[PDB]
């Protein structure tokens, strides 16, 4: 929020970190997909519904419906209209409102796009073109061409361009990623969107941050995501332990105390370098992406071969407790972290089938064209088999960007005065008034708060601010104490 | 970004240059490994006098200009004009400024030391460039290929090679290296084209043999009954018309000239042919190895792009090596850029910014440390 | 059940480890006995760097690797490698956490006092195991075939024994070690087949030789006219297709393999052979049990499952055995894992509970206490 110079309002700025592409197109059993699925089919605007060619059962869109589909404090239709009225004022033009919409539709429909094995072949067919059809046209593409890319992807290993053929568990598979790829996307170019109107020409002398992200979960099962948002938390820690650091030794000098003390940070620096370097965690994961034949059990091994034995926050899983499987734990400032590595390689290179994506480059509905722009002007880049798609400015990595961004974010919490908030959850249960214990005792200390009790107390345990001095304690030698505390905030507790 | 955009892959040949940023998926600046030298003094109009020339305006300039190849073989025997190609590459080709990019170069199979040394020294030392890493280039080509272990067959304007690579390793007691590549190839077409009752008398004319070379030449299977079929005279026969109307026509010839790679006796060599010499390579290494390098035969290489040479190389190794074997010739279509695209994969790669050679290392462990 | 399921049985041999649970009925785990030690610095794609490798990782990349064999001739000789190779038996192969399975060692014929207390050390104070005990193996194959007084023939891959055993106490004087087995075996075939005019070149061919020694030696009997028998040349002959189409034929030499078991002078050795080796233990054994030891030559082994073994052993001792003696050679077919299975049995019995070596008694007793 950038405020301007007298102090009031002059711009905003979003920006987005890691969505949950999974939900779109799957959901556990007791949750559900994002709103907007079920705003959409909740019938408030029937037209959309015929515009779409969907139907008002979400249970005619798998992508949808695996979990739940309806939730009692929720009112999708009245949702639909918030979410509506929001694009408008937003200052969408009513083609993008529209190809939010069709967009969102054509998405649902994928993930009933159904395919065959040709007659003995084990390649894919098209199991009908109703759907495709319906896809096809909200997204302003050709049903054909797109079965087609879709069945036959015509990639371009060496220095041209061979057709390669598909399995049936193949389509399926890449379906979903488009699916996936495309609401993302477009997810991205609302924030976009939104900041372009939040941009004002009137001038701006200060901004105030308001970061919103996950804390360090721990689970039994670590796996990719988990690495990234942990991550973004040991730095975040550390970015505080430093501050604190800072903070604490201007009182020492203010009172003219003798205490001596090395940044807090630094105890931490260990495991961030671990991660963050150039022979570290994302570096041979982003390496090994590069190799063409590589597994995930290869690159398993290069992460050990390098930091095994060799690096102490880098330790072989304990396999049983209450975890999965074995790979490799972590020593993080709040505990150790096992992780799993199944998956990454993939996850990490973002693998999308490049005819289709051609189409939609080309498609008549200009704002799915342009969500792919990106993806078309660096292909120059990784024009042959092998190499590297950052030559076109294509990624390298799934971890490439995240980095990226999170140091872009980073550099911007450091010239900022960073005021932390701790959000807490009482009981898994939801009642009020009521607390598990060891359920707090955890957020306690994954949250800082437990970090930050330690740091006091080194020591000297109890630190008074002195405001919070006086008023509590004037009454004490009222007189002296009292004038004292007016006559300098803090030359006064003195 | 820092350097995800900003990665320069340069790969110096004997020929040509590729050249361009890791991200890419193919060659931003491709251009002759020339350095011409004016034999005369003048200027050209509006332009002052130039000391050099590098790359196609020497090539344009051929008649007032001593070409000279700093490359020779694969290995850079002209570092004078080795650095005029790099400075040339980078500022007028690239427009970047060095002093702010990593570079990933590539040398040649059995590149001597001191040369990997001297490279590093130019690199750091002249151009000042952030960082820098030397790969081999069968290597490259592989990986670009997807896999790690492999025998590549690399052939291009000077040099053929092949590489038998495990894990990522090249292994140097099995590298070939075979002297007769696609200029030694022009050059042969040229003679078989005169001896078919012509003239390449203009420079005009001697060019585009080359182009004749590479647009209408054959790799036949059953060389044998091809010559046999050119006899009854079919319709094999194949016309190209030249900078003016003066249709001249290539029957036969069009796969006499590959014919040259698996017979080098063609061309008064002694030496073993591409075939023999991808299987020597592999009889040469260690046996447990052998059936791997088998089914991942890997082409790259502008002079391996002649249509129907996997075909040949197919059956030509399937009829020596033992029939309990699997034979399998990959050929990519991108090949004549392989070696580069293998570059660009991994110096956009995620992991391998830890071995970027940084002038912290150099200036701390001197030329030494890029060397391994 | 808490030690039911939970008792570990890990047999040690001179070329394989076999382990798994008391209860199952065959070895969980089977793989070499060997420790690698990379010879170069650098890394396979995707792992770090790796101090050590054990069992097939180790065969496998064994070019890059100082290969080791931690048991010489059954006899543990190097205890820092031994425990590399217990470490990957428990944590990786069975995956198990040792400290909380009881885990019944075996140990060799007259294994030094002193390596069953340091086993025993590094059992409780390295691994800590809660009980331990440690078998000898002669004595875990007789009593998987069921009996308590025999003669075992125990062959693998060092070395060759004769433990002669009285309801339970295997015979300390009558025991013999022939050091030539399966190892020595692999090696003169090798010879025999190359001398048939042959080449195992790679390490592809060297390997395979043993897999030739396993699939079709024979030990005939009547060894004498089986080479008159070779020469008339009969449908005797054998060939095998080796990783690639190489049809190698191995008619005769396929026995003469064999054949060194009962005369060692195939190999220069002087040492007496098999059959009189069972016999010369049996005339230095008490006369009353001699004719007990007769009925019950149990053999185990994995050099001990050549076909026709038994039937060669069971004339070869008649014939020097008085003939108002019974002579009983038994075989059976899983004896490749005798010894494991014995320690199956025996640990997952019923009655074997009170003879476990506790933590308590360890602690309490210093490794005298298993020591026995």
């Amino acid at each position: 929020i950038h405020f301007g110079a007298t102090g009031k309002l002059a711009s905003a700025d979003i920006e987005t970190y890691l969505l949950e592409k999974s939900r779109v197109t799957f959901q556990l059993p007791a949750e559900r997909s994002y709103h907007i699925f079920y705003q959409i089919m909740s019938n408030k605007k029937p037209e959309l519904i015929d515009m779409l060619l969907i139907t008002t059962n979400p249970y005619d869109y798998h992508y949808v419906s695996e979990g739940e589909i309806t939730v009692p404090s929720i009112d999708d239709q009245e949702e639909l209209m918030a979410t509506d009225s929001a694009i408008d004022i937003l200052g969408f033009s009513a083609d993008e409102k529209t190809a939010i919409y069709k967009l969102t539709g054509a998405v649902m429909h994928y993930g009933n796009l159904k395919f065959k094995q040709k007659q003995r072949e084990e390649q894919a067919e098209p199991d009908g073109t109703e759907v495709a059809d319906k896809a096809a046209y909200l997204m302003g593409l050709n049903s054909a061409e797109l079965l087609k890319a879709l069945c036959y992807p015509r990639v371009g290993v060496g220095n041209e361009a061979v057709t390669k053929g598909e399995t049936v568990s193949e389509v399926h598979n890449s379906v979903g990623a488009l699916a996936k790829a495309v609401y993302e996307k477009m997810f991205l170019w609302m924030v976009i969107r939104i900041n372009q109107q939040l941009d004002t020409k009137q001038p701006r002398q200060y901004f105030i941050g308001v970061l919103d992200i996950a804390g360090f979960e721990i689970f039994d099962f670590n796996s990719f995501e988990q690495l990234c948002i942990n991550f973004t938390n040991e730095k975040l820690q550390q970015f505080f332990n430093h501050h604190m650091f800072v903070l604490e030794q201007e009182e020492y000098k203010k009172e003219g105390i003798e205490w001596e003390f090395i940044d807090f940070g630094m105890d931490l620096a260990a495991c961030i370098e671990l991660i963050e370097k150039p022979m570290g965690i994302f570096s041979i994961l982003e390496e090994e992406c590069m190799f063409p034949k590589a597994t995930d059990t290869s690159f398993k091994n290069k992460l050990y071969d390098e930091h095994l034995g060799k690096s102490n926050n880098f330790q072989k899983p304990k396999p049983a407790k209450g975890k999965a499987e074995a790979h490799f734990s972590l020593v993080h400032y709040a505990g150790t972290v096992d992780y799993n590595i199944s998956g990454w390689l993939e996850k990490n290179k973002d693998p999308l089938n490049e005819t289709v994506i051609g189409l939609y480059q080309k498609s008549s509905v200009k704002t799915l064209a342009l969500l792919f722009a990106t993806y078309g002007g660096e292909a120059e880049g990784g024009g042959g088999k092998k190499g590297g798609k950052k030559k076109g400015s294509s990624f390298q990595t799934v971890s490439a960007l995240f980095r990226e961004n999170l140091n872009k974010l980073m550099a911007n919490l450091r010239s900022t005065h960073p005021h932390f908030v701790r959000c807490i959850i009482p009981n898994e249960t939801k009642t009020p008034g009521a607390m598990e214990h060891e359920l707090v005792l955890h957020q306690l200390r994954c949250n800082g708060v437990l970090e930050g009790i330690r740091i006091c107390r080194k020591g000297f345990p109890s630190r008074v601010l002195y405001a919070d001095f006086k008023q509590r304690y004037r009454v004490l030698n009222a007189s002296a104490i009292p004038e004292g505390q007016f006559m300098d905030s803090k030359k006064a507790s003195e | 970004d820092e350097d995800e955009t900003t990665a320069l892959v340069c790969d110096n040949g004997s020929g040509l240059v590729k050249a361009g940023f890791a991200g890419d998926d193919a060659p931003r600046a491709v251009f002759p490994s020339i350095v011409g030298r004016p034999r005369h003094q003048g200027v050209m109009v509006g332009m002052g006098q130039k000391d050099s020339y590098v790359g196609d305006e020497a090539q344009s300039k051929r008649g007032i200009l001593t070409l000279k190849y700093p490359i020779e073989h694969g290995i850079i025997t002209n570092w004078d004009d080795m650095e005029k190609i790099w400075h040339h590459t980078f500022y007028n080709e690239l427009r970047v400024a060095p002093e702010e990019h990593p570079t990933l170069l590539t040398e040649a199979p059995l590149n001597p030391k001191a040369n990997r040394e001297k490279m590093t020294q130019i690199m750091f030392e002249t151009f000042n460039v952030p960082a820098m890493y030397v790969a081999i280039q069968a290597v490259l080509s592989l990986y670009a290929s997807g896999r790690t272990t492999g025998i590549v067959l690399d052939s291009g304007d000077g040099v053929t090679h092949n590489v038998p690579i495990y894990e990522g390793y090249a292994l140097p007691h099995a590298i070939m290296r075979l002297d007769l590549a696609g200029r030694d190839l022009t050059d042969y077409l040229m003679k078989i084209l005169t001896e078919r009752g012509y003239s390449f008398v203009t420079t005009a004319e001697r060019e585009i043999v080359r182009d004749i070379k590479e647009k209408l030449c054959y790799v036949a299977l059953d060389f044998e009954n091809e010559m046999a079929t050119a006899a009854s005279s079919s319709s094999l026969e194949k016309s190209y018309e030249l900078p003016d109307g003066q249709v001249i026509t290539i029957g036969n010839e069009r796969f006499r000239c590959p014919e040259t790679l698996f017979q080098p006796s063609f061309i008064g060599m002694e030496s073993a042919g591409i075939h023999e010499t991808t299987y020597n390579s592999i009889m040469k290494c260690d046996i447990d190895i052998r059936k791997d390098l088998y089914a991942n035969n890997v082409m790259s290489g502008g002079t391996t792009m002649y249509p129907g040479i996997a075909d040949r190389m197919q059956k030509e190794i399937t009829a020596l090596a033992p029939s309990t074997m699997k034979i399998k010739i990959i050929a990519p279509p991108e090949r004549k850029y392989s070696v580069w695209i293998g570059g660009s994969i991994l110096a956009s790669l995620s992991t391998f910014q830890q071995m970027w050679i940084t002038k912290q290392e150099y200036d701390e462990a001197g030329p030494s440390i890029v060397h391994r």
